[PDB]
C-alpha cells in the first residue's frame, strides 16, 4: 500500500519539479501517476511532449522527467510538461527522485512490521528531517553516523527504529579447518576467539570452526577475514600444532 | 451551458451551414467560458462532454468526426511555444472562423468542381447532402442541359422532400424504384452520391440502400461517385460487409407476431467497398485515390 | 575457402532465377568464424516452425551476442576486417536461406550504427551503450508494436464469432490465444495446414495447449467447410512498393474463396517490414527450396515408406518443383493492422519515406 503526499505541501506550485511513470498514452496527453509529488494522478499534454518517432519511446513503465506548469490549488487539476525541462536540470531531478524513492523504502518496512499506517509515520518523521536538515535520506544518514536528528521528538516506536538500523547495517562465509596436534590447545582456541570478534561465531563440529564475516560495503570483507586467518595462524605456531585454510 | 441545447436550437431552419461546423461552433462556445489557458481543467472536460454527446445520440454519426477534428486542431495550436494568452485567443477566434470557412469551401466546390455534369449526362442520385444540391442549383444558372434521375428515398419519405427542392428550379424529373434498379442503367450516364461519412477503409457510410447501387455500377462500368464538403473522415473501420457503428439493429429477425406490427426495421444505413470511388469531390483539391487515408495518417502521425 | 557445385535433382525448365541449392553437411571452411552464425544458418535451413515474425528477432539476438563476445584487436581499430566478417556472414546466410526484407532492414540498421560511432573509441564503453541502444530499439519497434496490434484486434471483435485460419504467424497465435483466455468470448477456430512446412499443425498444438474448440482441415478441403461462419485471418510476411501481398504460400486461394463466399478477410502487418524493391509476380524473386519438402507420404513428418515414389535424378523427364513465397491479389484482403491501428493496403509506401 502506498498513499498520500511525500513532501510537506500537497499540490505542486509553478516551476517546481516532478517525476512521472507513464501507464497508458495517446488521446489528449497522459493522465498518469507520479513518484515525486504524490501518487494521485495529474495530466500532461500532447504538445510539450515533443522537442526534437514519438509513440514508441515512453509508453509504459519507463522513467521520464516532468515540470509542473499550471496548478489549480482548490479542487485538483494539475498541468505538466516534458519539453521545458533543461538537460542540466534533468540529472538533478533524477537524483531528487532517487532520494524520494529511498526515503519511501526507508518508511515502508517500518509500516509493515509494527502493522501501522505509513502516513502517520511520515508525519512523525518529516518535521525535524524535511524542514530543518534538508531532505530525509540525508538526515537519516547523519543519524546513522551520529545520532542528532531523532532526538528532536520522542519516539512512540523503538522496535521499528531498531529494525531500520539493522537494515542499514553483509555476511561472508569462511571455514577454518582446525587440525591441532598440540599439547595446550583449548587456551589457544580461547585466545583466538578473544581477538577475532573485536565476528559471528558458530560451532557444530569439533575440528570445524564456522565464522561469518560482517562487511560494511561488500568489498571490505577480504580485509578482515584475512586478518582473522593470520591471527589463527599466529595462535598455534608457538604451542605445537597446525591449522589448514581453504 | 450544453452543446445538446445548441444542437436542438437549429432544426426547422438550417439548410445552409454544415452540421459538423455547427457542432464545432457549439463546442467552441462551450469552451470559451471556463478558461482555456489550462489544459488540465479543460481538455478532459471537453472529452467528457463529447462522450456525453455520443451517449445522447439518436441517429447521427458526423458529430464524433467533428469533435476529433476540433481536438486535432487544438493540439496543432499549442506547438508555437510562445505564450498562453495569444494562442488561446487564436483558438477562440477559430470557431466562428471555421464556420465562415465552410461557406467559402462550398463556393469553391460549386464554381470549380461542377464539370462532372455538362453534356446532358443524366444523373442517378441518392443520399441527400447539402453540397450535392448546392452544386446542382449553381449549375442551373448556366443552362448546360442537365437532367435529374431520383431513386426513391424511404426512411420516411425524404424522397418527396428532395423532389420538392428540384421543383423550385424548374427541371424535368422522374421517380425511380430501387427494385427496378437493375432495369434502368442505360440512358442515365453516371451514379452520384451524398452520404454520412467516409471511412478509414475508403468506402462510404451511407443510408437505406447503397451497396446494391454500387454493385450495379461496378457491373455496368458506368462510374460511381461521392460528392461532399470535406470533413467526414471519422476514425471507424467497416471490416465486414455487414458491420459498422450502427444506431438501429443490424437485420432484426422479429418473432412470430400477429397484426402487421414488427417489420419496418429495414436497414436505413449501408456501405460499399474501397474499389468503388471512381472520384471523390472535396474542397481541399479534387483528390481521391487514397486521399482520406493519407489525411488520417497526417492527422494521427501514423 | 568454402564449397560450391554438386546439386540435387533435375533443374526443370521455368522459374529458373533464385538460389535453391551447398553446405548441408559441413566439410572444410575459413578459419576465424564464430560458430553461432553457422549454427543459426543450420537451424534456419532445416526449420519447420519459423514464419516471418521470429527470424528477424533471432538474428538481432545473435548480433547482440556477437557484439557482447566481440574483442577489438591489439593492432587495427574496431572496424577494419569486421566489415569483411559481416560480408562473409551474409554470404553464408544467403547460401543457407535467403535474406528476407526484415533481414535487409536489420542489415541497414547495423550499417547505420557502424557509421554513427566512427573509429576513435576504446572497447567496454562504446559497445556497452550500443547493446543497450539496440535492446531499446528492439523493445520499441517490435514488442510494443505487437502489443498495440493485439489490442487493436481485441476491439475488432464484436459479438459471436466463427473463424477460419492459416499460417505460422506468431502474432496470430498470440491473438487467438488472447481471444481464448483474457477475452472469454465465443471464439471458434478452424485451422488450415500446408505441405511445404507444417505451420497449421503447430497452430493446432498451441490451441490444444489452451484447450480451444478446434476444427482442422487443408487447402483443398474447403467447399464443404462453409455448410454461421464469418471471419477469416491471414499472416503476411512483407509488403512492397506496390501494396501487393508478397507473403508465404497458401493464402491467395483461401482469400479468393472467402471473397466468393460473401464475408471478407483481414491480415496483420508490422511498421518496419515495407520495402522499396519493386515486383508484381511470384517469378521475380522467391523462396525456392529442395524438393525433399515433397517426399513424405501423408499423416506425419518422420515415417519413411517404400510405397510408390522415392527417386528424382534417375527419373528421366520429370520436373518436380514447388514454391514457398507468393504474391497475393491486391484488392482481395480488406483490413490491415499496423502501428497506426487500421487502414487500406492502398497505402503501400505511406510509411516508407516516413522511415
Amino acid at each position: 500500500t502506498s498513499h498520500c503526499r511525500f513532501y510537506e505541501n500537497k499540490y505542486p506550485e509553478i516551476d517546481d519539479i516532478v517525476m512521472v511513470n507513464v501507464q497508458q498514452i495517446a488521446e489528449m496527453g497522459a493522465y498518469v501517476k507520479l513518484l515525486e509529488y504524490d501518487n494521485i494522478e495529474g495530466m500532461i499534454l500532447l504538445s510539450e511532449l515533443s522537442r526534437r518517432s514519438i509513440q514508441k519511446l515512453i509508453r509504459v513503465g519507463k522513467n521520464d522527467v516532468a515540470v509542473v506548469l499550471r496548478v489549480d490549488k482548490e479542487k485538483g487539476y494539475i498541468d505538466l510538461s516534458k519539453r521545458r525541462v533543461s538537460s542540466e536540470d534533468i540529472i538533478k531531478c533524477e537524483e531528487k527522485y532517487q532520494k524520494s524513492k529511498t526515503v519511501h523504502s526507508i518508511l515502508r518496512y517500518c509500516a509493515e512490521k509494527f502493522q501501522i499506517p505509513l502516513e502517520e509515520l511520515y508525519k512523525t518523521i518529516a518535521w525535524p528531517l524535511s524542514r530543518k536538515f534538508g531532505h530525509a535520506y540525508e538526515a537519516f544518514k547523519l543519524s546513522i553516523i551520529d545520532e542528532t536528528v531523532w532526538e528532536g521528538i520522542e519516539p512512540p516506536s523503538k522496535d521499528v527504529l531498531d529494525e531500520l538500523k539493522n537494515y542499514i547495517s553483509v555476511k561472508i562465509r569462511a571455514d577454518v579447518e582446525v587440525s591441532c596436534f598440540s599439547y595446550e590447545g583449548i587456551d589457544a582456541i580461547k585466545d583466538a576467539l578473544k581477538s577475532a570478534e573485536d565476528v559471528k561465531v558458530k560451532l557444530v563440529a569439533a575440528p570445524l570452526y564456522v565464522l561469518t564475516t560482517q562487511a560494511l560495503d561488500k568489498q571490505k570483507g577480504i580485509e578482515q577475514l584475512e586478518s582473522a586467518i593470520e591471527k589463527i595462524t599466529e595462535v598455534i605456531t608457538k604451542y605445537g600444532g597446525v591449522c589448514n585454510i581453504t | 451551458f450544453n452543446i445538446t441545447e445548441t444542437y436542438l436550437r437549429f432544426l426547422e431552419e438550417d439548410t445552409e451551414m454544415t452540421m459538423p461546423i455547427a457542432a464545432i461552433e457549439a463546442l467552441v462556445t462551450l469552451l470559451r467560458i471556463k478558461t482555456p489557458e489550462t489544459a488540465a481543467e479543460m481538455i478532459n472536460t471537453i472529452k467528457s462532454s463529447t462522450e456525453e454527446l455520443i451517449k445522447s445520440i439518436p441517429n447521427s454519426v458526423s458529430l464524433r468526426a467533428g469533435c476529433d477534428i476540433f481536438m486535432r486542431f487544438v493540439l496543432r495550436n499549442l506547438h508555437l511555444y510562445g505564450d498562453w494568452e495569444n494562442c488561446k485567443q487564436h483558438l477562440i477566434e477559430n470557431g466562428q472562423l471555421f464556420v465562415s470557412r465552410a461557406k467559402k469551401s462550398r463556393n469553391k466546390i460549386a464554381e470549380i468542381g461542377v464539370d462532372f455534369i455538362a453534356d446532358d449526362d443524366i444523373i442517378l442520385v441518392h443520399g441527400y447532402s447539402r453540397a450535392v444540391f448546392s452544386l446542382l442549383n449553381h449549375a442551373a444558372n448556366k443552362f448546360i442541359r442537365f437532367r435529374c434521375v431520383v431513386t426513391e428515398s424511404r426512411p420516411s419519405k425524404q424522397g418527396n422532400q428532395l423532389y420538392t427542392l428540384l421543383e423550385q428550379k424548374g427541371i424535368p424529373v422522374t421517380l425511380i424504384v430501387d427494385s427496378a434498379v437493375g432495369a434502368v442503367i442505360d440512358k442515365v450516364d453516371k451514379v452520384f452520391v451524398g452520404a454520412e461519412g467516409v471511412a478509414e477503409s475508403g468506402g462510404i457510410i451511407n443510408l437505406v440502400g447503397t451497396y446494391s447501387v454500387g454493385v450495379l455500377a461496378h457491373n455496368a462500368r458506368k462510374p460511381f461517385y461521392v460528392v461532399t464538403e470535406s470533413h467526414k473522415f471519422v476514425r471507424m473501420f467497416p471490416l465486414s460487409s455487414d458491420d459498422l457503428p450502427m444506431a438501429g439493429p443490424p437485420l432484426d429477425f422479429t418473432r412470430r407476431t400477429d397484426d402487421l406490427e414488427d417489420a419496418l426495421r429495414g436497414p436505413t444505413i449501408d456501405y460499399t467497398a474501397q474499389e468503388y470511388i471512381t472520384a471523390l469531390i472535396t474542397d481541399l483539391g479534387v483528390l481521391t485515390p487514397s486521399a482520406v487515408s493519407e489525411e488520417l495518417i497526417k492527422m494521427w502521425y501514423d | 575457402p568454402g564449397i560450391s557445385s554438386v546439386i540435387p535433382t533435375v533443374l526443370e525448365q521455368s522459374f529458373d532465377n533464385s538460389s535453391l541449392i551447398s553446405v548441408k553437411e559441413l566439410l572444410l571452411n575459413k578459419d576465424l568464424i564464430h560458430p553461432s552464425i553457422l549454427l543459426l544458418t543450420s537451424h534456419l535451413a532445416h526449420y519447420k516452425i519459423v514464419g516471418s515474425i521470429p527470424r528477424c528477432i533471432a538474428m538481432l539476438e545473435v548480433f547482440q551476442i556477437v557484439i557482447k563476445d566481440y574483442q577489438t584487436p591489439k593492432g587495427t581499430t574496431l572496424s577494419r576486417n569486421l566489415t569483411s566478417y559481416l560480408s562473409h556472414q551474409i554470404d553464408l546466410l544467403k547460401k543457407a536461406r535467403p535474406l528476407s526484407v526484415t533481414m535487409g532492414n536489420a542489415i541497414r540498421w547495423l550499417k547505420q550504427e557502424i557509421s554513427l560511432i566512427d573509429p576513435s573509441t576504446p572497447d567496454k564503453a562504446a559497445k556497452k551503450d550500443l547493446c543497450e541502444k539496440i535492446g531499446q530499439f528492439a523493445k520499441e519497434k517490435i514488442e510494443l508494436a505487437d502489443q498495440l496490434i493485439i489490442d487493436n484486434a481485441s476491439t475488432q471483435i464484436e459479438e459471436s464469432t466463427t473463424i477460419v485460419t492459416y499460417g505460422s504467424s506468431k502474432v496470430l497465435t498470440e491473438l487467438l490465444l488472447h481471444n481464448a483466455i483474457s477475452l472469454k468470448k465465443n471464439i471458434k477456430v478452424i485451422v488450415v495446414d500446408s505441405r511445404p512446412l507444417f505451420e497449421g499443425r503447430k497452430m493446432a498444438e498451441t490451441l490444444r495447449n489452451a484447450g480451444v474448440n478446434v476444427m482442422y482441415a487443408l487447402i483443398t478441403s474447403l467447399d464443404t467447410i462453409f455448410n454461421d461462419v464469418d471471419y477469416v485471418f491471414l499472416g503476411a510476411h512483407s509488403i512492397l512498393s506496390n501494396g501487393f501481398l508478397y507473403s508465404r504460400a497458401g493464402t491467395a486461394m483461401l482469400a479468393m474463396s472467402a471473397k466468393r463466399r460473401n464475408i471478407p478477410v483481414l491480415v496483420c502487418c508490422e511498421s518496419l517490414k515495407f520495402s522499396q524493391r519493386v515486383q508484381l509476380d511470384s517469378v521475380t524473386f522467391n523462396e525456392l527450396a529442395d524438393p525433399n519438402d515433397l517426399v513424405n507420404i501423408d499423416y506425419e513428418n518422420p515415417v519413411e515408406r517404400r510405397g510408390n515414389k522415392g527417386a528424382l535424378l534417375n527419373q528421366f523427364i520429370k520436373e518436380r518443383k514447388f514454391e514457398k513465397k507468393k504474391l497475393a491479389m491486391e484488392n482481395k484482403p480488406k483490413g490491415n493492422k499496423i502501428g497506426g491501428k487500421k487502414g487500406s493496403e492502398g497505402e503501400s509506401k505511406d510509411a516508407s519515406n516516413e522511415e
